[PDB]
């Protein structure tokens, strides 16, 4: 990688959208998966007080 | 909606704990073992009447040494090492 | 504190409720 | 051939053993991206400023972006831009502030 | 979980009993062995 | 008089030099500061387990998170690391799956690979090769 | 032993083969010949090992500082060699595996510095009602140590 | 119960005791059966002599080896 | 408690490990009283172990004032410039020298609380996981749900 | 020097600049810049990647906020390793001969 430091943090630490499609889906299977990628269940660098929530685009 | 009478686990109208399946695995596991212990214990070696005093001598010399080691309890030795050194709380540079 | 015998059914105690459980047809 | 995982993303790992029995060896190169996995930068050369009867006009105009607003639409546009609540806005008292480490160690 | 360590007869601890804890951990760099702790 | 309490004050700057940074009246009145700070050093004491089971969970949940991305679970990547004689903390794991993506995958891989072969060797049962990666070794 | 192909008859997961043994031993020992002479060149730099070193798996790699709760009954300025080495490699090669890695794959060398305690922490116990009170104030010995640089031979 | 457990030295939990193979053991621990776990003992070899007493181990499922060493096969 | 007291990290004041260690501690002034039986300790240690501990390392300098007072203090100054100062009063010879040796063993680094007991100043070596890492790349990195 | 950045004790201006006249040093014809990924385009916290791509090769990558800085970064990425100047280099030996 050989990167700085503002560069890295801004490239470790940023917002990740996804799309989730739905047409004939559970709703519960869907709302999983979209509390768990906005908690951030899904990176390991998880954290409570990291606020590491990305954005999920249910349609 | 659904009120429990006075304490929910002892008295008369009490809220009902059944079992899953963890403890079911348990029992299971458990009364597993005991079994096996109880075969490992249905088998004997002397047979009671070869061991009327096999052992008796050491349970003997360990009550002795025992006795031995209650009734020699006596204040410790007192020297006058001790009143002699004491004397050096006021010592100077000698 | 009930008697022996009761109209209530009266539930058993938990590991009597285990053991019965666990020993089943 | 058999892969455990997909080699086409990340890393390209390839297990082995080793004949001694005693340890592990793995030999894992790395993955570059190819060319044809690439999109060309945008350059938005946005220009609709200059005339022809003065040069500096740009100048001034450039000197036009100033909006005054309070503080519910305030707090309601930086909340509807950064995607967060309106609470985190607000200012906070004296007593909040004055705990507050100014000058918090720094590692590495 | 540590069951499946019990059929191959290294226990289910692995701090325990084995290359890990009988093991000494450090020693000097010349090459003189270091003294086992009381443990 | 006689020989009465003459150092009352270095014991009450005793007390409340731990009740200095406290919201209201606790930080002044030496009745309350005395049981805020008997509750706050209890607190401290007894939280000792409950940072050490938050740091578990939380070293979990990132073992979790990192083998889901990966592109396999919790439960199983435990079983595989526990059963090719690897003995690797959580932390150590969380600390490659945050920081070496490289040694991860490759363990990751390593799990796979073993829990196939554990596979094979249960539909087989299994007779001859038993996994190429398994063999235990043995420690006399 | 022919069965339709319908939603319960087939497992979801795919079926997974194993390749040929003696092909798998191969590539293994070809991987093996590869890194052993990628090793022996010099095209690494910068490794990380996991020491288990104090009943604690720490990320030892070059120039770094752990700490322990104890002491090592030595002195500020001695060298020392750590073993129980279970996880090494630079970059594009790793080495693991069974319990221990061999005396003669990693040498770590550490180094002692600053020998101090740590700070006054406090146990506390207390009841409700009883009058019951304890407090008490523990200060354990540590010991700060740093590792240098960690050599690896291509013994393999 | 209590005073059986405390009598055949099981003080501490998962801590192993040896004791012999007749009727009064084998009462003693008929009654705390339900309490603990019985395990036969095997010897692979010879009994541990005078100079195999510093090197020894107790092992797995019971199997009491007289040379104990740090190196595998 | 750790939210009343500051708190630091845990690092080298000059890189001693990397290069060649150095001694932190420079001088140790004490302060022996005269008469009095509440520096006994400090008496004999000046008596019997002092000439020892200065020949153990030469970096340490050694002062005795020799004041007549009635508590016995010592003065231990460190490169950095921290200046602890602790009493030995009615303290027996092996607890000072304990003591100093402990003194002379640490650096004059802070004893608060230690945060983080590891530190290491080049984390990443495989490249520090981003989001976007174990993620494919599609053919022209094209977005979902587009026509081009 | 251990853990400190290259260019935070060189500060250059023009990294850009300097990398093509070491290319052109090194017999390298032009370097050109390709997205490679991004993230949120239209919003306040974007993210992308340029890669640095030379005869349809990539020698290095570089993110940022925007695109000039992810360029820059980029370049700055790939001018450390035609130095030899990585996080990945031989540490010093710090013994005796
Ligand atoms: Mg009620």
């Amino acid at each position: 990688s050989s990167f700085s430091r503002a560069p890295q943090q801004w490239a470790t630490f940023a917002r990740i959208w996804y799309l989730l499609d739905g047409k004939m889906q559970p709703p519960g299977k869907l709302a999983a998966m979209a509390s768990i990628r906005l908690q951030g269940l899904h990176k390991p660098v998880y954290h409570a007080l990291s606020d590491c929530g990305d954005h999920v685009v249910i349609m | 909606r659904g009120r429990i009478p006075g304490r929910q686990w002892i008295g008369k109208h009490r809220r009902p704990r059944f079992v899953s399946l963890r403890a079911k695995q348990n029992m299971i596991r458990r009364l597993e073992i005991e079994a096996e212990n109880h075969y490992w214990l249905s088998m004997p070696y002397m047979t009671r009447e070869q061991e009327r005093g096999h052992a008796a001598v050491r349970r003997r010399e360990a009550f002795e040494a025992i006795k031995a080691a209650a009734t020699s309890k006596f204040p410790p030795h007192r020297f006058i090492a001790d009143q002699l050194d004491h004397l050096n709380v006021t010592k100077k540079w000698s | 504190g009930s008697k022996a015998v009761t109209r209530h059914r009266r539930v058993m105690h938990f590991q009597r409720q285990k053991l019965m459980a666990v020993t089943e047809y | 051939t058999y892969s455990p995982l997909p080699d086409d993303y990340n890393c390209n790992v390839e297990l082995a053993l080793t004949s001694d029995g005693r340890t592990i060896v793995c030999y894992h190169p790395s993955v570059d991206i190819p060319y044809e996995h690439t999109k060309p930068i945008p350059r938005p050369d946005p220009v609709h400023n200059n005339e022809e009867t003065h040069d500096q006009v740009l100048k001034t105009r450039l000197e036009e972006k100033v909006e005054h607003l309070e503080e519910g639409p305030m707090i309601e546009q930086l909340s509807k831009m950064f995607f967060t609540t309106k609470h985190r806005w607000y200012p906070h008292g004296r007593y909040h502030r004055c705990r507050k480490n100014l000058n918090p160690p720094k590692d590495r | 979980g540590g069951q499946w360590r019990l059929q191959q007869g290294l226990a289910a601890n692995p701090s325990g009993y084995g290359p890990l804890t009988e093991l000494p951990d450090w020693s000097y760099a010349d090459g003189r062995p270091a003294p086992p702790m009381k443990g | 008089l006689r020989n009465r309490v003459t150092d009352r004050y270095f014991r009450i700057q005793e007390v409340l030099k731990h009740a200095r940074h406290f919201r209201g009246r606790k930080n002044r009145c030496y009745r309350l500061a005395v049981r805020t700070v008997i509750r706050a050093f209890v607190k401290c004491t007894k939280a000792r387990y409950l940072k050490k089971k938050n740091m578990r969970t939380l070293w979990i949940n990132r073992i979790t998170a990192a083998s889901q991305e990966h592109g396999l679970k919790y439960p199983a990547l435990i079983g595989n690391l526990v059963k090719c004689q690897v003995e690797l903390n959580r932390k150590v794991l969380a600390d490659l799956a945050i920081y070496e993506p490289k040694t991860f995958k490759s363990l990751a891989a390593l799990a796979s690979r073993r829990r196939h072969e554990g596979f094979a060797a249960a539909l087989g049962d299994g007779k001859e090769p038993e996994g190429i990666f398994s063999r235990v070794v043995q420690y006399h | 032993g022919y069965v339709p192909k319908t939603s319960l008859s087939s497992p979801p997961w795919p079926e997974v083969v194993l390749p040929d043994p003696v092909e798998e031993t191969r590539h293994h020992a070809e991987v093996v010949k590869k890194v052993n002479e990628m090793i022996v060149t010099g095209q690494y730099g910068r490794l990380f090992a996991v020491v288990h070193f104090a009943s604690r798996q720490w990320k030892v790699t070059s120039e770094d500082l752990i700490l322990i709760g104890n002491e090592l009954d030595l002195a500020c300025g001695e060298r020392i060699r750590l073993e129980k080495v279970l996880l090494v490699g630079a970059d594009n090669f790793t080495l693991l595996g069974k319990p221990l890695l061999g005396k003669d794959l990693v040498r770590v060398e550490a180094t002692v510095i600053e020998k101090t305690e740590s700070w006054p922490r406090i146990i506390m116990r207390f009841r409700k009602r009883k009058n019951f009170k304890k407090k008490r104030i523990v200060t354990t010995p540590q010991t700060v140590l740093r590792i240098n640089s960690i050599e690896i031979a291509p013994c393999l | 119960e209590k005073d059986i457990i405390k009598m055949l030295g099981l003080e501490k939990a998962h801590t192993p005791q040896v004791h012999k193979n007749i009727p009064s053991v084998n009462a003693k621990l008929k009654v705390v059966k339900h309490l603990i776990r019985i395990k036969p003992l095997k010897l692979p070899q010879g009994l541990p002599a005078e100079e195999n007493m510093s090197n020894t181990c107790l092992k797995s499922t019971g199997e009491l080896v007289v040379q104990w060493h740090l190196k595998p096969v | 408690t750790a939210r009343g007291t500051p708190s630091r990290f845990l690092a080298s004041v000059l890189h001693n490990g990397l290069g060649r260690y150095v001694q932190q501690l420079q001088r140790l002034s004490f302060s022996v009283s005269r008469d009095g039986a509440s520096s006994r300790g400090a008496r004999e240690f000046v008596e019997r172990e002092v000439i020892d501990f200065a020949r153990r390392n030469p970096g340490v300098v050694i002062y005795v004032n020799s004041r007549p007072c009635c508590v016995p203090r010592v003065v231990a100054e460190y490169l950095n410039g921290a200046v602890r100062e602790e009493s030995i009063h009615c303290k027996s010879v092996e607890e000072i020298s304990t003591l100093v040796q402990k003194l002379a063993d640490q650096s004059g680094l802070d004893v608060i609380r230690i945060r983080k007991p590891f530190h290491t100043d080049n984390p990443s070596i495989q490249g520090q996981w981003h989001p976007f890492t174990n993620k494919p790349t599609t053919f022209r990195g094209l977005r979902p749900r587009e026509v081009q | 020097m251990t853990g400190k950045e290259l260019f935070e004790m060189w500060k250059i201006i023009n990294p850009m600049g300097l990398l093509v006249e070491e290319l052109k040093k090194r017999n390298v014809s032009a370097p050109e810049s390709r997205l490679t990924r991004q993230s949120g385009g239209t919003t306040a916290l974007p993210l992308y990647f340029v890669g640095l791509y030379c005869d349809k090769k990539l020698i290095a990558e570089g993110p940022g906020e925007t695109v000039l800085v992810a360029e820059e970064e980029a370049a700055r990425v790939a001018l450390r390793k035609l130095y030899g100047f990585t996080e990945n280099r031989r540490p010093w030996n710090y013994s005796k001969p």
